[PDB]
């Protein structure tokens, strides 16, 4: 069975870091790219960030470029989202989600409402 | 929401309340239904073609 | 085309052979 | 063989043989056989001045006449020498000989492997059925006129300038219609690969310009490529058998009948050659909005449509027509070998297709 | 064999009816053009859409451009899960996606780069060129001119950005306008000359949703797209 | 009131996958040692079926096991004859997107669907002499992805709204609703009393269902990626999957538990369509690597491959009888294949 457990999240001050986790099962973590994507209250599922097979492509999204990084580690089954200098505007539910099919480029669905190889998520908040 | 997860609930403990088979009666089932249909089987033993109606 | 213009040259030049021995032979 | 000239000969003996055989009153220079003329009797004090046989026309540098004195005893001697009055007067021609057989060598191998590559480039075409589109009857159709005109080429090589025999060459017609046919042959041939020439280039044309093709144009093509030159050999047969029947028709002395050919194929020519600028342009566009690419798709695409053709087709015929011959004839007899390894064998669709079929096996 | 006769005729001769009219069903089939077009429910898909004209899963469009046939499908009561129905149109001539250029709900920018590098990096989309609309070119004109918008900040490499010297802005048009949109322009153009490889190519325009150019940009793109591969069958490219 | 629910949602799972490893004490590799190999398989391409513009997207045999028909996605609804390679109707259909095809069991009813979220049901008996829309089935909300006959008067479809539907053709009503998947349903197999039904859906999970009474008996979840075809076993007691990461795999309903997984290290690409043998011994597979291959059931073995299509293989059917095997490929050829 194919699952994803994030850890990590809470509340922290702004200009802060955090770190989340993502632990997944199911399916053989080289071969699937996967990404971070966020869910702010009120709006919708966005893209974040993705990793590829190997972690040699790395992309992110342009309001958050030069503040997170992002690694996995093939050996542990686990992938990285590092939240340092966080702003107030960075709250959410933030979800690692995996790619629907293994050794492909294009990687349609990530930011669906009813994604299936997607984690639970974990709430991040910074407030004052 | 909570209709989503008590549905998904409801169904699991429905999962869970079923009978249970040993699989090596189930593997000895499959093998005997192998065996006992092979000779009636054209793509295991290929049939001559003196009744094969794709010849 | 080029391989009426050889055919047709070859062949005067068969012609000119042809009488030059002639030629030769009767003086 | 080119032995009419033994056959002529023949006949104006049989001239001689014949208008001489009647004897009703001799006179003082009867008609005897020499000098290769006629000879008519005649009286005392008569002086006989005849032109120079017509039989060698060509092969005079001045026309002029031979004279002689009329004498009882008889005709002494030929006061004009025949070499010096109308000779040959060609010194430096027995060296041209090898000439003419290197380039009857050269051409003759192109021709020949550019057989071995088309016919065996037809049948992969042919076998495969994967490839049945178009493009490839099209280029199938080119390869059948290149094999044409390369069997063509080697029947009339045959047929003209033959060794195996005793060179008897016998005076019977059918020999001479057989050989006259297998000049119908070669010509019919020559203007079918020019036209199937055009056709490819017209294919192409019509693919990059009309956003949708014609239904029915490819069965328009059939007649442009073996239907048209048809029409102009059989013209071309009327004017050799109306304006010059002079003996095997390999011999171009009149002008009509040199031009009822050579007319199309210039046509040909020059339209193929438009037709290769609008799609040199077209591919400019498209890769403008690399110079190497450019370059080597025009080169790919020469081949294919003969363009080489309107190197000769424009420049006036001043350079003794020994370098169009050395060029086309010789170099251009390899176009069927380039053009079936060009489209037949480095094409990348049949060559995976030659790829599963032995994997397959 | 005298009751097998009659029937094998009955069936070659169905069959040869059957064949006549499938070859005009062919005829007719290979003359026209299938377009998918494919955007965002914010974009100006259906206005443009309902110019062109001017429950079910599939919407369908015939519109004729000299002497033409463009048969235009869209996309109706689906899911935003196109992994599946994507596939479906691999055959088409070409994809029309159609992307709103204002960056509000979120970075809905963003989202369409994303879909444009999943539809043009998919491994059966490969061979299927896309004419890419830029629409909604006035929102952008009065949006960067009005003194603060969310381009800047949500695309860092804006601030680093000059505008192309091939560009070719519009008369009587603001720089600061002309360098936001060839920005957009060129970063769809940074997915999609990453993996061309020449098998399948990118038609960016500048649209506005309203105006009775769009269907000659979809002509001509798709006039474009046939000669390519007609050349392409030559290996001329 | 959520995390609660959930934290003992997951600890139901840990029991049910508690109860799978005390099934499993014997691999059915282990058992399957004491028999021998079937050899290589050797099939050869009997009947080449041409006349479809696009693309060939679904495909189905009659119970004759001598007529069949296929979809294309150029609009047509193509019924052959496989003995005899004649065309025996050409049905246009109204949306050119299908992606799916049945043939009534009494040979009467022809069924389609796609794209436009309809099935559509053709009368083939032709009173009048024509076929003719019998009836157009509406409600699902997605595209439809797989539809079968109970019967005439009855139909099982699968749709993109991530649902299931069985019908009433004579009253064009949905009779019943299957729910419970989470992404595209994309296959669906009746099992041979056409009294259940499994179902393999975008969700990486196969689904069994009772038709008569309409909600899930069991959920497998072995697959990694979305599952692309299912198919039952002969006897009905299992039956096989295959998905977009490259392996087949075989459940049992009644061990509740994946038994085989059918992979080779040279094959990354994707599974589109599945089929067992008469006999359940062979299991062919087609691949989107433009070839099928034929897997043994209990050895997890190649024993054939059948390479004859120029693009990936679509669609996929064994007859009734087990004679010949029929593939369709987005080349738009049918090839019919045999033994030697």
């Amino acid at each position: 069975q194919v699952q994803l457990q994030e850890s990590g999240g809470g509340l922290v001050q702004p200009g802060g870091s955090l770190r989340l986790s993502c632990a997944a099962s199911g399916f053989t973590f080289s071969n699937y790219k996967m990404n971070w994507v966020r869910q702010a209250p009120g709006k919708g599922l966005e893209w974040v960030s993705d990793i590829s097979q190997s972690g040699a492509s790395i992309s992110y999204t342009g309001s958050v470029k030069g503040r997170f990084t992002i690694s996995r580690d093939n050996a542990k089954n686990t992938l990285y989202l590092q939240m340092n200098s966080l702003k107030p505007e960075d709250t959410a539910v933030y979800y690692c989600a995996r790619c629907p099919a293994p050794f492909t480029r294009d990687c349609f669905d990530v930011t669906s409402t009813t994604y299936a190889y997607r984690g639970q998520g974990t709430q991040v908040t910074v407030s004052s | 929401s909570i209709a989503q997860a008590r549905k998904l609930v409801e169904q699991l403990k429905m999962e869970a309340n079923i009978d249970r088979i040993k699989v090596s009666k189930a593997a000895a089932d499959l093998m005997a239904y192998c065996e006992a249909h092979a000779k009636e089987d054209p793509l295991l033993t290929p049939v001559p073609a003196s009744e094969n109606p794709f010849r | 085309h080029s391989d009426g213009i050889f055919t047709d040259s070859y062949s005067r030049y068969r012609k000119q052979m042809a009488v030059k021995k002639y030629l030769a032979a009767v003086l | 063989e080119c032995r009419f000239h033994l056959e002529i000969q023949e006949e104006e003996t049989k001239c001689a043989e014949l208008l001489r055989s009647q004897t009703e009153k001799h006179k003082a220079c009867s008609g005897v056989w020499d000098n290769i003329t006629c000879w008519r009797p005649a009286n005392v004090g008569e002086t006989v001045t005849v032109p120079c046989p017509k039989v060698f026309s060509n092969f005079y540098s001045k026309a002029g006449n031979i004279s002689k004195n009329c004498t009882s005893d008889g005709w002494s001697e030929t006061f004009p020498d025949f070499v010096d009055a109308c000779g040959y007067s060609d010194p430096e021609d027995e060296s041209k000989i090898t000439f003419y057989i290197l380039v009857k060598a050269i051409y003759t191998l192109g021709y020949s492997v550019s057989l071995m590559s088309l016919a065996t480039g037809s049948i992969i075409l042919c076998l495969f059925r994967k490839l049945h589109c178009t493009r490839n009857y099209i280029h199938l159709n080119l390869f059948l006129s290149f094999i044409l005109r390369a069997i063509s080429v080697l029947v009339k090589d045959d047929v003209l300038y033959s060794s195996s025999g005793t060179l008897h060459c016998p005076d019977q017609p059918s020999s001479w219609v057989g050989c006259k046919l297998s000049l119908v042959f070669l010509q019919y041939c020559i203007m079918a690969n020019f036209f199937w020439l055009l056709v490819e280039g017209l294919y192409l044309h019509t693919l990059l310009v009309a956003m949708l093709p014609p239904r029915r144009c490819f069965l328009a093509y059939l007649l442009i490529g073996w239907g048209l030159p048809t029409v102009c050999i059989g013209a071309w047969t009327a004017a050799r058998l109306y304006l010059e029947d002079t003996g095997c028709w390999d011999t171009n002395d009149h002008s009509v009948p040199w031009w009822v050919i050579r007319i199309p194929i210039l046509i040909s020519i020059i339209v193929n050659f438009v037709l290769f600028i609008s799609i040199i342009r077209i591919l400019l566009q498209k890769l403008t909005s690399q110079y190497k690419r450019l370059a080597k798709s025009t080169l790919l695409l020469i081949p294919l449509f003969g363009v080489h053709y309107m190197v000769f087709a424009v420049f006036p015929i001043s350079i003794s027509s020994k370098y169009q011959i050395l060029f086309e004839l010789c170099l251009g007899s390899f176009q069927g070998l380039v053009v079936a390894v060009l489209y037949c064998f480095l094409n990348s669709e049949v060559q995976c297709e030659l790829k599963r079929k032995w994997r397959s096996r | 064999t005298e009751d097998q006769r009659n029937e094998e005729k009955a069936q070659r001769e169905a069959n040869k009816k059957i064949e006549k009219q499938l070859q005009k069903d062919k005829q007719v089939y290979r003359a026209t053009h299938r377009l998918l077009l494919l955007g965002a429910g914010e974009s100006g898909k259906n206005t443009i859409v309902k110019q062109m004209r001017i429950t079910s899963g599939i919407f369908e469009t015939k519109f004729q451009v000299d002497k033409v046939n463009f048969h235009m499908f869209d996309v109706g009561a689906q899911r935003d899960e196109r992994r599946k129905w994507i596939q479906c149109f691999n055959d088409v001539t070409a994809i029309i996606f159609v992307v709103a250029s204002s960056s509000n709900q979120t970075n809905r920018l963003q989202a369409a780069l994303k879909l444009f590098d999943s539809i043009w990096n998919n491994k059966w989309l490969r061979d299927t060129s896309v004419i890419l609309f830029l629409n909604k070119q006035d929102l952008l004109a009065e949006k960067v001119l009005a003194g603060k918008s969310k381009i800047e900040d949500y695309f860092p490499e804006f601030a680093r950005y000059t505008t192309p010297e091939d560009a070719t802005p519009e008369p009587g048009e603001d720089p600061r306008v002309t360098r936001a949109k060839y920005f957009i322009r060129d970063e769809f153009l940074r997915i999609s000359t990453a993996s061309g490889d020449g098998r399948h190519y990118c038609y960016p325009h500048f649209t506005c949703s309203v105006d009775t150019e769009n269907i000659r940009r979809v002509f001509n793109d798709c006039r474009d797209i046939i000669q390519r591969m007609h050349l392409r069958q030559y290996e001329l490219l | 009131e959520l995390d609660q629910l959930r934290q003992e949602a997951e600890q139901l799972k840990n029991q049910i996958r508690d109860a799978r490893k005390a099934c499993a004490d014997a691999t059915l590799s282990q058992i399957t040692n004491n028999i021998d190999p079937v050899g290589r398989i050797q099939m050869r391409t009997r009947r080449t079926l041409r006349g479809h513009l696009a693309k060939i997207y679904a495909m189905h045999w009659g119970t004759d096991s001598r007529l069949l028909v296929s979809a294309s996605q150029d609009g047509k609804l193509i019924i052959w004859d496989s003995y005899t390679t004649n065309k025996v109707h050409a049905i246009p259909l109204r949306s050119s997107w299908v992606m799916t095809c049945a043939y009534a069991p009494s040979g009467n009813y022809v069924a389609c669907g796609g794209l436009d979220n309809i099935c559509s049901i053709y009368n083939l008996k032709t009173r009048e002499g024509n076929v003719r829309v019998s009836r157009e089935l509406a409600g699902h909300t997605g595209y439809l992805s797989c539809c079968r006959f109970l019967d005439d008067n009855q139909i099982v479809t699968s749709s993109g709204d991530t649902t299931c539907a069985l019908w009433d053709i004579e009253t064009g009503q949905q009779t019943t609703t299957f729910t419970g998947h989470t992404g595209d349903v994309m296959s669906l197999s009746l099992a041979p009393d056409t009294r259940l039904f499994v179902s393999g859906a975008c969700d990486a999970s196969a689904k069994l269902w009772d038709v008569r009474e309409g909600m899930c008996r069991q959920t497998f979840t072995g697959h990694e990626s979305d599952i692309n075809a299912i198919c039952f076993f002969p006897n009905g007691n299992a039956f096989a999957t295959g998905s977009d990461d490259a392996t087949c795999r075989l459940f049992d309903l009644r061990a509740d538990q994946e038994l085989m997984t059918y992979s080779h290290d040279n094959i990354i690409c994707g599974i589109t369509s599945v089929s067992f043998s008469k006999s359940g011994r062979l299991l062919l597979a087609g691949y989107d690597d433009f070839n099928c291959n034929v897997w043994d059931a209990l050895k997890a073995d190649r024993a054939g491959v059948l390479a004859g299509h120029d693009n990936r293989v679509s669609c996929l059917g064994v007859t009734d009888d087990g004679m010949a095997v029929a593939t369709g490929s987005w080349d738009s050829f049918l090839k019919i294949w045999n033994g030697s």
